[PDB]
């Protein structure tokens, strides 16, 4: 996946935060973090807050 | 007897002179609330480094062999092998353990110290303020003669055993806690925080509800929410220092503190700031409140005998300073003049100047901006043949903060330069296309789309010229803007685009988003449709409906910038969930009796819920069925008691423990004695990770 195609790159309106979520709760490590980003504000803000002790590594395990 | 000497705890004339300054600064003190301190400050970072310093995940973060993009501060450093970074770790554990304990304190110090602040340069993408507060702290400690008060180093040396101290061992904390506080505030003094724009969505929490009873949410999240952040960071910073202050002001911190450490999951940072609070209180109250115990209490605890002389003070009777007492006060005097002078210091250090100010960690300014990014997109031309190609927007990288910096971006362009023959291609050229907005603005660019990173000009103490400004002259639409955000319906959305002169958006709508249109907000803009190559020239306050499956572009051919807003509906989206609807109505209605006819056989598996000795569900009923069982593992979740909960949570972190315990054994094992077989090694692996049950 080094490598992205052409049609797939030039997709602005493709969601940011819903499909991160998906990716998320789909995912073995999230699941909770999912449920919880859902219920709460989009994972976007918790990454623009900059703040998050390792909010991605958390959701990463 | 002077007020000013009551209030302030030393008078003008002490101000006269060098040496009576250092008098003043060197005089006796109790050390009880400074060992109280270093051991709650000990305990917590012990705490923290099997968390947050990354203990645990150290092994899938600098693993020998794998190729990825670091951001060091400095280029010169580069991490070691993944064994000698656990022993360094080691050293750090060892150290924290030692300041807890007071045993050898200043070898104690050195050994967190240093390898703190080398791990904390190696990676910029792991900044914050609260580590840099650690680190700050460490740093103070190590001067300090923070051993004097329950320290084994005392039963081991009798005459650092309840001894007293120099005056400025408090005094660097103070000023360091007051300028924390301080400096949090007036950065608060920006018009995206007395607006209420920045941590908006804070005032729905539950722990806000008893706010609510008496006032709106709309209210509830300016008044409560920011301007009680900024009065409280002053009244913080000045209330403690005070003596009729000093009980309402700990405990208006002290509840402000637990609330952001319930809302927020900085980490530890609350808790360290809930044991600095007390150290404004008397020097004395631990040796006090100890004596209001029994006798049976007092045989275990602390000495309560009053402190002995030191030989680090100057004793009143004249006693001629020494030279450890004028650098203790140089030491403060010049600290505290750095920490006043560094958060504004972006003046000079301009090559890490974007939109916001500096890199983030070293200001104070917590959780004030908030970054919403849409797109990311990195193109490559090949340098030998002249194709064209395009990356994955974060290949190669474990952070994301490089979105949002000119200098992290140079080094991921330098990283992917070498990095990339290794795919069959040659010298490249890459381009970078980012979307974001900060504070719930228009998307725009942040970088300019048609310069090579590679090939561009970037020094510390200049300016970039490939950093687009941000508008601010389309702030105002904030307002309009969120109007048109509540008058959607559940399906449709909006994203709303601001774009320069000249350059150009390519977009591709995908085949599912069906009755997709664009709208002019201000400007004059032109929409081409490749398919046929025929453009439109848009007004403001038209409408076109664009093609589903095909390319279109976008271009700005006016004066000043264009903003316009993309609307669209998943038609695939729709259609799956009404057809579900449908679905789900079918079933409803057999299921409370009406529908008596035979079921359909697809219908089958859903009232079965098992497809055994049948053929395979259709992906409509998978999907159902999936939905079916995601609500009911919701609901189980949902209805879950507190002790199993609170159970959980401390499994989880017995395991997070016992794996970094594991891991930094084997590592030692390894480091010292060689490696032993592979297989081995892989049980040993395999054992590590299990889970404790
Ligand atoms: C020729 C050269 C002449 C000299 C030029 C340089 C002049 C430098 C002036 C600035 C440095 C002054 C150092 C003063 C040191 C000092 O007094 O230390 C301390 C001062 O306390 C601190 O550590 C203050 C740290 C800063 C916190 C913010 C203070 C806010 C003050 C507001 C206005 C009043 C004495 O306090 P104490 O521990 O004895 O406690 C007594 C007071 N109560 C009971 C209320 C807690
Ligand atoms: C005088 C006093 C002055 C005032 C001092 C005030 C400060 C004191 C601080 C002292 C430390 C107190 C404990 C801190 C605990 C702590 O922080 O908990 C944690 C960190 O600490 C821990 O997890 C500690 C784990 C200890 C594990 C001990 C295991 C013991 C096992 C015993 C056997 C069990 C047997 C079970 C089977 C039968 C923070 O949680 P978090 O970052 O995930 O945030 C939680 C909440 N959210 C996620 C919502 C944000
Ligand atoms: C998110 C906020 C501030 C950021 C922050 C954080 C996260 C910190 O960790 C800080 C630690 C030390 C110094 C500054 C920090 C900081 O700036 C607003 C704060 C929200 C909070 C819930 C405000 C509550 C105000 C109380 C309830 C008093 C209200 C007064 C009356 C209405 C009762
Ligand atoms: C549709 O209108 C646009 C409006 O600019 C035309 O575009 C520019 O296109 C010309 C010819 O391709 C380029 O030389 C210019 O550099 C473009 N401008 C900018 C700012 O990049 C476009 O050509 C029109 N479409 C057709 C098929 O003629
Ligand atoms: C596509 O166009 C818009 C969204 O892009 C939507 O149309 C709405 O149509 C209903 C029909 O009664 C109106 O009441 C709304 O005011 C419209 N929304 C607007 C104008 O923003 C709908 O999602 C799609 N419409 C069609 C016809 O496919
Ligand atoms: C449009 O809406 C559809 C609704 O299904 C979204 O799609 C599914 O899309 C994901 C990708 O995120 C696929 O993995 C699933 O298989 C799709 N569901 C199916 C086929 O039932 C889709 O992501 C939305 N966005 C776009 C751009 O189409
Ligand atoms: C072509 O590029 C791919 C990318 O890994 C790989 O097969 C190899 O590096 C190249 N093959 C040849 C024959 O050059």
């Amino acid at each position: 996946t080094v490598f992205l195609d052409h049609e797939n790159a030039n997709k602005i309106l493709n969601r940011p935060k819903r499909y991160n979520s998906g990716k998320l709760e789909e995912f073995v490590q999230g699941n909770l973090e999912r449920e919880c980003m859902e219920e709460k504000c989009s994972f976007e803000e918790a990454r623009e807050v900059f703040e998050n002790t390792e909010r991605t590594t958390e959701f990463w395990k | 007897d002077s007020r000013i000497g009551k209030l302030l705890g030393f008078e003008w004339t002490d101000l006269s002179s060098w040496r009576r300054l250092v008098t003043l600064l060197n005089r006796p003190t109790d050390p009880a609330s400074l060992a109280v301190f270093r051991f709650l400050f000990g305990f917590l970072m012990v705490l923290d480094i099997p968390q947050e310093r990354g203990l645990s995940s150290l092994d899938r973060k600098y693993l020998d062999g794998l190729d990825v993009c670091r951001f060091p501060l400095l280029d010169a450093l580069r991490p070691l092998p993944l064994d000698w970074m656990y022993l360094v770790y080691t050293i750090m554990f060892l150290g924290a353990l030692g300041m807890m304990l007071g045993l050898c304190y200043r070898i104690s110090c050195v050994l967190f110290l240093l390898p703190y602040w080398y791990v904390f340069l190696l990676d910029k993408t792991s900044w914050n303020n609260h580590s840099y507060l650690y680190g700050l702290l460490a740093f103070q400690l190590t001067f300090m003669d923070a051993n004097h008060y329950w320290s084994v180093d005392g039963l081991l040396n009798a005459h650092r055993r309840n001894a007293h101290v120099p005056l400025w061992n408090y005094a660097v904390l103070r000023g360091q806690i007051f300028i924390v506080y301080f400096i949090a505030g007036v950065k608060k003094l920006d018009a995206d925080w007395v607006e209420g724009y920045s941590m908006e969505y804070l005032s729905r929490h539950w722990l806000f509800s008893p706010f609510k009873l008496l006032l709106s949410e709309e209210l509830t999240s300016l008044l409560v929410v920011h301007w009680g952040g900024l009065l409280l960071d002053l009244s913080a910073g000045f209330l403690l220092f005070f003596d009729v202050s000093r009980s309402i002001g700990l405990f208006f911190v002290s509840y402000f503190h637990c609330m952001n450490s319930q809302l927020f999951s900085i980490g530890m940072f609350s808790y360290v700031m809930l044991a600095s609070s007390p150290l404004f209180c008397s020097p004395e109250w631990p040796r006090k409140l100890v004596s209001y115990c029994p006798r049976r209490l007092q045989q275990l605890l602390p000495l309560k005998a009053a402190p002995q002389p030191s030989v680090s003070c100057v004793y009143k009777r004249g006693q001629k300073p020494g030279l450890r007492h004028q650098l203790g006060a140089a030491f403060t005097l010049l600290y505290l003049l750095e920490q006043l002078f560094l958060p504004y210091s972006h003046f000079l250090t301009q090559g890490y100047n974007n939109w916001t100010n500096g890199l983030y960690g070293y200001s104070w300014d917590m959780m004030v901006h908030s970054r919403s990014h849409q797109h990311v997109k990195i193109t490559y031309r090949d340098g030998r043949t002249g194709e064209l190609g395009y990356l994955n927007p974060g290949v190669f990288t474990q952070s994301r903060r490089w979105k949002d910096h000119a200098d992290m971006l140079k080094q991921y362009a330098t990283c992917l330069s070498r990095l990339l023959p290794k795919y069959n291609v040659t010298e490249p050229q890459i381009y970078f296309d980012i979307w974001v907005s900060i504070n719930d603005r228009f998307q725009q660019r942040i970088f300019d789309p048609r310069v090579d990173i590679v090939q561009a000009a970037w020094s510390p103490f200049q300016r970039t010229s490939w950093v687009q400004p941000l508008l601010m002259d389309l702030s105002p639409w904030r307002a309009k803007l969120q109007e048109i955000k509540s008058s959607l319906d559940n399906h449709t959305e909006v994203v709303f685009i601001a774009d320069f002169p000249g350059l150009h958006l390519e977009n591709f709508v995908s085949e599912d988003l069906g009755n997709t249109s664009i709208q002019l907000l201000q400007g004059e803009v032109t929409v081409e449709l490749v398919a046929e190559q025929k453009n439109q020239t848009l007004r403001e306050g038209e409408k076109m409906q664009l093609p589903a499956g095909e390319y279109h572009k976008v271009y700005t051919t006016s004066p000043s910038p264009s903003c316009y807003m993309y609307v669209y509906v998943n038609t695939t989206e729709l259609a799956l969930e009404q057809d579900l609807a449908y679905l789900q109505e079918l079933k409803e209605k057999v299921e409370n009796g009406s529908e008596t006819g035979p079921l359909p056989p697809e219908l089958q598996p859903l009232l079965e819920g098992e497809v055994k000795g049948g053929p395979e569900p259709t992906p409509l009923v998978q999907t159902f069925l999936r939905r079916q069982q995601r609500l009911q593992e919701i609901e189980r979740r949902r209805n879950t008691p507190f002790h199993e909960r609170f159970f959980r949570f401390l499994l989880r972190k017995l395991y997070v423990f016992r794996r970094s315990f594991l891991m930094t054994c084997i590592s030692l094992r390894n480091l010292i004695l060689g490696r032993p077989s592979l297989e081995q090694l892989a049980q040993e692996v395999t054992y590590a990770n299990l889970r404790p049950f």
